């Protein structure tokens, strides 16, 4: 760990790059609330 | 009373429960349980000296239901078998499970042969399917039942679990090189067969459908009146026989070939191991060993593949099998120079 | 043997020449059975 | 779900989805570079933790020592922000343009921006992204050159990050390395020895697309090539999609097999690395044992350490004799005329070099998906798996399916033509 | 679409990500006791 | 001061926080874009703000 | 003008083939492999696998039966390098060395891919869609992964894949004592797949059988066939989906011929997809899982997992694969 | 059958007199051992040089004695040949060589008595196998 003075956010950071995947995932719940199609 | 059972019975609902539904259900209910149970709840290193299931930690992979202690021969300890004496804690401590799965679960192949002949009378359908059912249930047999009995004992049949299998495998492969026997080689065939056509089929229809069918040009529709379907055996015929050589074009016969080479195989297959069940097997090339005494320059894969079979039969049955309780001086052990 | 290895390359690309020069082929081009764009 | 599709011809939504998905390559950019210098700890072998863009940093010499991990911590800090904050300005943009509306119907637009099948628009949008690659290409050249170098995996002691002079900008040598045979050690792009070679390798691209780019922006394409190419829309990604595959394949192998740009320091060592550095570490260990190297006979007659190649130099024995193609900075000073040198071997061999040897020989790139470190058998007290392993593993993958890809949009495209559309 | 109907694309997602957090930790758990291997 | 970092930073969390959770239903057409679309150069001229106030700080 | 005459030969119906650009490479190449190949098997003499002197001869004429094998792979020396005929001096070295493997293989490959090609070209001349193609990737990028991409990964020709039926088992073998790949799900979905594809391509053809048109000129003497012209075809589909449909649940059973026989694409190819990419995963050294430890911190005995009694065997194997050609402690490749 | 007092009653100096470990420390043995060992000591074998081990019997034999703690924090600080007459710190992580094994340049005098102890508790747990590995091979 390294980042200094922001040390506070390791958290968020650590479940942050996972949303580019998350994504993927709406999308199917986008469809889900318009019947499919 | 009979008939009014017969249908209310046979009555169809959701879940069809016909006269086969009584032995089907409770069977393959139970032979679930029976390994879901153990898989989460049982260790079976009292029998076997691994780790059964999730309790002691095992991935899904690792836990299993293992075989019972080869010092109880087939003797089928039920609840009420002498040996477990009715105490349920033990008589899974020993594996009694096995023996519950593997019958309930025989029942339940039973069963399901017969719901697929039900079935057939009632629609009015051909019993073929209930017949192409035969191979696995020929293979379950061959495998858990008719191999157990002809050796030492249960433990010796495939365990219930997952990697458990693959042990199952190797172990094969060492004190049989059944990779050898012919009949393993035609069931490789049907299966590797069976995935060939899968795929030729599939793709040829999907690929040659009737052209503009849709306009919207995707392809989720038919009807009953669609009687001749959506594609052409003429078009297939060329493409096949310009690209492939050969195209017998009479869809009846495409289908039924398609049943023969799947089961044709397993049958065979299951053969094959009725054989080892007698330790019979296809281990050996007299011609080739006699050479191969005679003279040191000369050596084929034939050979050094009975070198990795020792291997395994050396470094694996210490710990694969407690009963005789092997002691193995490093020494002693085959190895290859600097491994 | 360096005789072999040159008689060789004039094959291969012999054949070559024929996938490509068949491919850019302002005559043959893109035929299909169903629309031709000439 | 074809969705994608129904956007074929919108330009006015492709815009806004391109331009989102372009939101997500940068994003991950800077969740994962912030990811890394999160649980990235100063000293420890960069690979022997699990990272794989803060080595691209390092590559660049950005932040570094000779071959010492990183003096400076920050470098990374900058990249892992700098990018996830253009996520958000492109997240705007791709929204935006997607949801706002559509395209192709504004005039002083419609001048700016065309459409598809009008191969004079489609070439001149074509050549401009092509003016961009042959500056960020360029931009890299300026960043080895008149900037913080770039690091130099080779001669002399530690190869710090150092500022190249007059790159290898002959004509000939460039191109040479085309077309050399892709066997043997010897692939074409991956040959790349001297960092020298690689700066001027870039100059030439970079003239070369802009060249092309301002090419196709004047001119409309020929007939040759009207008459051999279709020009759907599905077909451009036909062309472009394949192009991607054998590149995928391309660093795969790139990948694998070290050129100074992959600098082993922080990716680690090389599959043959390995091999060859665990002959070299036991040649000392027994020479320690007042061994003969010259002397030795091994089981099959070959000599433990030292045989030849079938062009006849002498290179380390036993299965490591398929990587005697091998170079690095640690193995080469035994190097000379006629291969190794038996004279150096045993009397000018410092100790720095069995560590290396120790080192790589101990982290092989093998290993298994529990992340257990070495042989297929070992037991679970060891994590590792080089980067390579997992570059070569995961982008091996992409570039097939991608291949299915150029097939799948390809063939469909003779559909449109004339087949099924 | 919600008139105040009764939801699907809800519960479609509510177990959706409900088994995420069981086998979410069916991962956790595996490190639990691997972790002490030697 | 350590204290306007930890305030800057948080304030440019929260207000993407709500930016991405707002930005996309303000594109809900038959929900007023004139009361939605001035709090939208507000976070944005807000936020790219922030953004150079917490650069500054170092 | 003549090369207008020589193009629409290529290009339509020759009453035999259909020998388009991608068989214009494809078959003069399968000949090459073809005849080199059957008489390497035939007559090939010994070759040494790894570099040591020790030649193995698996071919006929050397005291062979089919399943004893066939023609070897290059030596460990050439191993990775190009080993062409024209590169070496007489053929009595080029026969030792495995120069047969890297002719055939090589030639087969690209032929191989041009088979490929050939298939959808078809297509194209034939206007029906662009799918056999895809279908057949899926093996093809197996034997690419198998002979090419793991020599690649491995840095050598030598171990790739031998020609033969028993060295085919031996590959099998070394293989999942050096990267462990039953715990791999790439090659535990292709179990899947292939065992996949036995499942249905015996489900669908059963039934298929089963619900055929019962009154079609067949009798208890006579069986005769269908023809295209034949509108109805040869069964009724609403008996299949309602015999599977009330065997399971309705659900189950699948409404359409398409996604019937999308399904029967699908499953395989989508299966060997992946296996195909097992093997080229754990040819840069990514092997299966490895589950070599559960302990009883209590004292930390080490307790086995049935996982353990596979690295028993596992164990064995590795010890004694390529016997004496080791001179260090670890194989590292 | 749990980790009990005596298990960790270890041998301190070569007279006799010992210390008992705890919990906490044990489990920081390893984390150590695994940290700037393993890959090349795994399971308590020397993979650079395998006619070597970490068991403890053959560290009684070295020179000087190392079956008990004092030693091996003198070998982790300065290295000793089997014998004792060569320096091996340009070529074994040695606190006095941090500049080259950077692993050890955090390392401190606790965690260096801990990771002794690791090396001595678990032969009395794993037994033959922790020495030229058995179950290993
Ligand atoms: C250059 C990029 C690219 C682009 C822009 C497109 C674009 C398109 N493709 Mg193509 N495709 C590509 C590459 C690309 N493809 C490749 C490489 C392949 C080979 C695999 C394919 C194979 C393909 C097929 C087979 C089909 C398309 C179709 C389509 C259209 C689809 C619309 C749709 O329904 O999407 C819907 C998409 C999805 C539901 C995505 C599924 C993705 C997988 C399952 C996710 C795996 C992630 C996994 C969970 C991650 C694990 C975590 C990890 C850390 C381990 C669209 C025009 C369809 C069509 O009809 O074309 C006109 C179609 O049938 N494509
Ligand atoms: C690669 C990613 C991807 C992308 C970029 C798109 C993009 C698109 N899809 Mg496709 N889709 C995908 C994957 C993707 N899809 C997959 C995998 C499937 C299969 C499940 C589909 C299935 C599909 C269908 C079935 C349909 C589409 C449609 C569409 C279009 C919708 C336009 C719109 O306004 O929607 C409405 C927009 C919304 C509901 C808003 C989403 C808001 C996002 C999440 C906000 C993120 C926050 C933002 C960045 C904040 C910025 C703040 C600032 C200060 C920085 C769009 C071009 C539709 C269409 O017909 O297109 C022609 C359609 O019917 N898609
Ligand atoms: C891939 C790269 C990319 C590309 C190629 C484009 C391309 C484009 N962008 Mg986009 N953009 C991008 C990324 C990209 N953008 C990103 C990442 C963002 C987020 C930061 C944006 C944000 C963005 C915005 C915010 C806007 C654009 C606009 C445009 C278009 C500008 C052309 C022009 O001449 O404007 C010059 C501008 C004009 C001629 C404006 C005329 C003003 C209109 C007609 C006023 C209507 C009001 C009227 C009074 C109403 C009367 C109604 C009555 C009831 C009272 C162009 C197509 C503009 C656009 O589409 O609008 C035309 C625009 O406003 N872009
Ligand atoms: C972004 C990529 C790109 C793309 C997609 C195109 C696409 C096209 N170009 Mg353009 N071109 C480019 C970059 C690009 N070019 C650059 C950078 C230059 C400057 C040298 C040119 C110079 C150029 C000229 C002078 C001409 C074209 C022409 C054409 C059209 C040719 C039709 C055809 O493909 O025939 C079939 C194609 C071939 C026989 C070539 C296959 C080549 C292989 C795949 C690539 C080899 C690349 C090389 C070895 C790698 C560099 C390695 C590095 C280490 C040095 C086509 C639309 C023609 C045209 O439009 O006429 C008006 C034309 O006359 N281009
Ligand atoms: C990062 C750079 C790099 C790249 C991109 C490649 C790329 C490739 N390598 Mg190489 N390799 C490299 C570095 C690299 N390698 C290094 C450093 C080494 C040192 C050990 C090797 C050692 C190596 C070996 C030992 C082998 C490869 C092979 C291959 C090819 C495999 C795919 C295939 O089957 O194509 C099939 C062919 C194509 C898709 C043709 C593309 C060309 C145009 C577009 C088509 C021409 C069409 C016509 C029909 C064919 C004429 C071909 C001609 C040779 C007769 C691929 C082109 C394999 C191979 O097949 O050799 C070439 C192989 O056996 N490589
Ligand atoms: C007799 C019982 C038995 C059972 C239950 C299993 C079960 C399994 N084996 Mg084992 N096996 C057995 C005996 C058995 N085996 C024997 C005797 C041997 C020889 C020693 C082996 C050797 C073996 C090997 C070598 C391997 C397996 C593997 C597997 C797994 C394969 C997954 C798969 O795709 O299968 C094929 C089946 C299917 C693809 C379909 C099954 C049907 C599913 C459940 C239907 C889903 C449909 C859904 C409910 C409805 C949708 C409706 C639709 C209309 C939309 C599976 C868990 C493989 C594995 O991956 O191990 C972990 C593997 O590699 N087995
Ligand atoms: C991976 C191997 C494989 C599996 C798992 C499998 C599975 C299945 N095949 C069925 C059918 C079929 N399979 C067929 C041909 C084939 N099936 C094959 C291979 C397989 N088939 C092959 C190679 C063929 C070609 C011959 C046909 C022709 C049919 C059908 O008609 C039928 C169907 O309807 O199709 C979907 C289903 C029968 C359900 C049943 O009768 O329950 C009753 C019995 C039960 C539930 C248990 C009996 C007890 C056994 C011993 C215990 C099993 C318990 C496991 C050990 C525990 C779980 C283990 C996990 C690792 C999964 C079932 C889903
Ligand atoms: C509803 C809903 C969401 C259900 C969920 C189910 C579920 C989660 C199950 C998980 C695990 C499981 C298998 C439990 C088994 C319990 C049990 C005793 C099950 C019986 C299971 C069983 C026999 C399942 C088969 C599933 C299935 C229908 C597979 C497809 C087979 C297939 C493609 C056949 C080919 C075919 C089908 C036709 O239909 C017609 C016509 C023709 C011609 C034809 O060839
Ligand atoms: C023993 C016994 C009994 C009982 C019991 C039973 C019968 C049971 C059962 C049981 C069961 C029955 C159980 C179960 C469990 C389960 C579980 C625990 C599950 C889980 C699952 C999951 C987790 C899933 C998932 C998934 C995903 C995510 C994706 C892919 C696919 C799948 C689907 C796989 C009696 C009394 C009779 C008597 C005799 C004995
Ligand atoms: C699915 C889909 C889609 C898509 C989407 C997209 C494409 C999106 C994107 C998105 C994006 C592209 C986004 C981005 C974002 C970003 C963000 C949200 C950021 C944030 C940030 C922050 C918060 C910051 C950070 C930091 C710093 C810089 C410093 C230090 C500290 C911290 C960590 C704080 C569409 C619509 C088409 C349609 C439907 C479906
Ligand atoms: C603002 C902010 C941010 C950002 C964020 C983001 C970008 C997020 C994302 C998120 C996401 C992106 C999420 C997602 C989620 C999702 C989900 C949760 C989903 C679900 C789904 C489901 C559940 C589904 C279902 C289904 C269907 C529909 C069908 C088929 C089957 C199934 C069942 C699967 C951060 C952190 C930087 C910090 C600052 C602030
Ligand atoms: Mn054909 O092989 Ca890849 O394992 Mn080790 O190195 Mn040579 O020994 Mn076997
Ligand atoms: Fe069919």
């Amino acid at each position: 760990k390294l980042p200094e003075a922001y040390a506070i956010f390791d958290p968020l950071v650590d479940v942050l790059p996972v949303i580019p995947v998350l994504f993927l995932a709406l999308a199917f719940v986008w469809q889900a609330a318009v019947g499919f199609r | 009373w009979f008939d009014i059972l017969d249908d209310w019975l046979k009555r169809d609902r959701f879940v069809f429960v016909g006269w086969s539904g009584i032995l089907l259900f409770p069977c393959a209910y139970l032979a679930l349980g029976g390994w879901l149970t153990g898989t989460t709840f049982v260790t079976s290193w009292y029998t076997h000296g691994l780790a059964s299931s999730y309790l002691e930690g095992c991935n899904f992979l690792t836990v299993a239901v293992s075989t019972p202690a080869n010092s109880m021969g087939h003797s089928l300890l039920l609840l009420w078998g002498p040996e477990a004496q009715g105490d349920f804690t033990r008589w899974c401590q020993l594996g009694g499970l096995w023996t519950f799965i593997a019958l309930h679960g025989a029942f339940g192949l039973i069963g399901f042969m017969l719901r697929q002949f039900e079935i057939a009378r009632l629609v009015g359908v051909r019993p073929y399917n209930a017949i192409a059912f035969s191979a696995p249930i020929a293979v379950f047999v061959s495998v858990f039942l008719i191999y157990p009995l002809g050796q030492s004992s249960w433990f010796f049949a495939p365990s219930f679990g997952v990697a458990a299998i693959f042990r199952f495998l190797l172990f094969f492969q060492g004190f049989h090189n059944w990779t050898l026997n012919p009949f393993h080689m035609m069931g490789v065939a049907g299966v590797l067969g069976g995935a060939l056509l899968c795929a030729i089929h599939g793709a040829t229809v999907e690929n040659t459908l009737f052209q503009d069918g849709e306009g919207a040009s995707t392809f989720r529709a038919f009807n009953p009146t669609q009687a001749e379907e959506t594609y052409s055996m003429v078009t297939a015929n060329r493409f096949w026989s310009q690209i492939f050589g050969i195209a017998f074009s009479n869809k009846r016969w495409l289908h039924f070939f398609m049943l023969f080479v799947p089961v044709t195989g397993l049958w065979m297959s299951a053969i094959g191991v009725v054989g080892l069940a007698l330790n019979l097997r296809s281990y050996d090339f007299i011609s080739q060993e006699i050479r191969a005494a005679e003279d040191p320059e000369f050596e084929t894969f034939y050979t050094k593949n009975l070198l990795l079979n020792e291997g395994i039969r050396a470094w694996m049955a210490p710990q694969d099998q407690p009963h005789e309780n092997f002691v193995f001086p490093e020494e002693v052990l085959p190895r290859g120079n600097a491994l | 043997m360096e005789t072999l290895k040159i008689t060789v390359y004039i094959v291969v690309t012999f054949f070559v020449l024929l996938f490509v020069f068949g491919f850019l082929s302002g005559d043959p081009a893109r035929n299909p059975k169903r629309k031709d764009l000439e | 779900w074809a969705g994608n599709a129904r956007l074929i011809n919108l330009s006015g939504k492709l815009l806004g989805a391109h331009v989102a998905h372009a939101g997500l390559i940068v994003f991950w950019a800077g969740a994962m570079t912030l990811f890394e210098l999160a649980h990235f700890i100063p000293e420890k072998p960069m690979y022997e933790q699990g990272l794989i863009l803060i080595p691209h940093i390092a590559t660049l010499g950005w932040g570094v020592g000779p071959g010492g991990e990183v003096v400076d911590t920050f470098p990374f800090f900058v990249v892992g922000v700098v990018h996830l904050i253009s996520s958000a300005v492109l997240g705007f943009g791709g929204v935006y343009h997607a949801i706002r509306g559509p395209e192709t119907l504004e005039e002083y637009s419609s001048f700016f921006g065309y459409d598809w099948k009008d191969k004079n628009k489609m070439t001149t949008i074509l050549g401009f992204h092509l003016i961009v690659l042959g500056i960020g290409a360029l931009l890299l050249v300026a960043k080895a050159m008149f900037f913080g170098g770039l690091y130099d995996t080779w001669a002399p002691g530690g190869g710090d990050v150092r500022v190249i002079t007059n790159p290898t900008l002959d004509p000939r040598v460039i191109f040479g390395y085309l077309l050399k045979s892709p066997f043997g050690g010897e692939g074409w792009i991956v040959s790349v020895n001297n960092l020298e070679d690689v700066v001027g390798g870039h100059i030439w691209i970079g003239l070369i697309c802009i060249a092309g780019g301002i090419w196709h922006i004047l001119t409309t394409p020929f007939g040759w090539a009207r008459r051999a190419f279709i020009w759907s829309g599905e077909a451009y990604l036909s062309y472009s999609l394949g192009a991607l595959s054998m590149m995928g394949f391309i660093a795969t192998c790139f990948v694998w097999f070290n050129n100074t740009v992959y600098p082993s320091e922080f990716y680690g060592p090389t599959g043959p690395e390995a091999s060859q550095a665990q002959a070299m570490t036991f040649l000392i260990r027994d020479q320690k044992l007042g061994a003969n190297v010259g002397s030795a006979q091994g089981p099959t007659g070959l000599g433990k350490y030292l045989m030849r190649s079938p062009t006849g130099e002498i290179i380390f024995g036993g299965e490591t004799m398929r990587f005697w193609d091998f170079r690095g900075p640690w193995l080469e000073p035994l190097r000379g005329p006629n291969g190794l040198d038996l004279n150096k071997i045993k009397n000018d061999i410092q100790p720095w070099q069995e560590r290396r040897a120790a080192e790589y020989m101990t982290h092989a790139p093998l290993g298994s998906l529990n992340s257990v470190g070495g042989v297929a058998t070992e037991i679970n007290s060891v994590n590792f798996v080089s980067p390579r392993s997992w570059l070569a593993t995961s982008h091996f993958v992409l570039a097939f399916f991608f291949l299915v890809g150029h097939l799948w949009h390809a063939g469909r495209a003779r559909a449109a033509a004339a087949g099924f559309e | 679409s919600e008139g105040g109907r009764i939801p699907l694309w809800i519960v479609a997602t509510v177990a959706g990500m409900g088994v995420i957090v069981i086998v979410g930790l069916f991962f956790y758990g595996a490190y639990a006791g691997l972790g002490s291997s030697l | 001061m350590t204290i306007l970092f930890q305030l800057a930073l948080a304030a440019l969390v929260i207000l993407s926080f709500v930016m991405v959770i707002g930005v996309p239903v303000a594109y809900a057409s038959p929900q007023d874009w004139d009361r939605s679309k001035q709090l939208i150069f507000l976070g944005s001229g807000l936020w790219i703000a922030l953004v150079l106030v917490v650069g500054v700080l170092n | 003008n003549l090369w207008e005459r020589f193009c629409n030969w290529v290009t339509s119906t020759d009453n035999r083939l259909y020998v388009g650009w991608f068989g214009v490479i494809m078959i003069p190449t399968l000949l090459a492999a073809t005849i080199c190949f059957v008489i390497a098997f035939i007559a090939a003499p010994p070759v040494d696998i790894d570099g040591i002197r020790e030649p193995v001869s698996g071919s006929l004429l050397y005291g062979n039966n089919i399943i004893t094998g066939a023609v070897v792979p290059s030596s460990n020396a050439i191993g990775l390098h190009f080993y062409p005929i024209w590169e070496a001096a007489s053929l009595d070295e080029w026969l030792y060395n495995g120069g047969p493997y890297q002719l055939i293989i090589f030639h087969f490959l690209l032929g191989a891919s041009c088979y490929m090609g050939r298939q959808w070209e078809l297509s194209y001349r034939l206007g029906m869609r662009p799918w056999i193609c895809v279908a057949y990737s899926a093996p093809l990028a197996s034997a690419f992964a198998v002979f090419l991409i793991y020599p690649i990964g491995q840095g050598s020709f030598s171990d790739g894949m031998p020609l033969g039926i028993s060295g085919t088992f031996n590959f099998m073998i070394v293989f999942q004592a050096e990267h462990n790949i039953l715990m791999h799900p790439f090659h535990q979905l292709g179990v899947a797949g292939v065992f996949g594809g036995a499942l249905f391509c015996a489900m669908h053809g059963s039934l298929v059988t089963s619900s055929l048109i019962r009154e079609t000129t067949e009798t208890e003497s006579a069986n005769y066939g269908y023809k295209f012209g034949q509108e109805e075809e040869t069964y009724n589909i609403v008996a299949a989906h309602g015999y599977f449909g009330r065997l399971i649940f309705q659900y189950a059973s699948f409404n359409n011929s398409r996604s019937l026989h999308f399904f029967l694409a699908a499953w395989p190819v989508v299966g060997v997809w992946f296996t195909a990419l097992g093997i080229s995963t754990m040819a840069f050294n990514l092997n299966g899982f490895n589950f070599n430890h559960s302990v009883i911190d209590a004292k930390g005995n080490v307790i086995n997992t049935w996982a353990d009694i596979i690295n028993r065997a596992n164990l064995g194997m590795e010890v004694m694969h390529e016997r004496n050609a080791h001179n260090f402690p670890l194989d590292l490749a | 059958a749990e980790l009990t007092p005596e298990v960790l009653t270890v041998p301190l100096n070569s007279e006799g007199k010992t210390i008992t470990l705890t919990e906490k420390q044990y489990l920081e043995g390893k984390r150590l051992f695994q940290y700037a060992c393993a890959s090349c000591h795994v399971g308590g074998i020397t993979k650079t040089n395998p006619s070597l081990d970490l068991r403890t019997e053959t560290l009684a034999l070295a020179t000087p004695p190392r079956d008990n703690i004092e030693g091996l924090v003198d070998y982790m600080k300065n290295p000793t040949t089997y014998d004792g007459e060569q320096e091996i710190a340009e070529v074994h992580p040695s606190l006095r060589s941090a500049d080259i094994f950077p692993k050890m340049r955090n390392l401190t005098e606790k965690d260096l008595v801990a990771i002794a102890g690791h090396i001595l508790v678990e032969p009395k747990i794993l037994g033959d196998k922790w020495g030229g590995g058995k179950v290993y091979y």
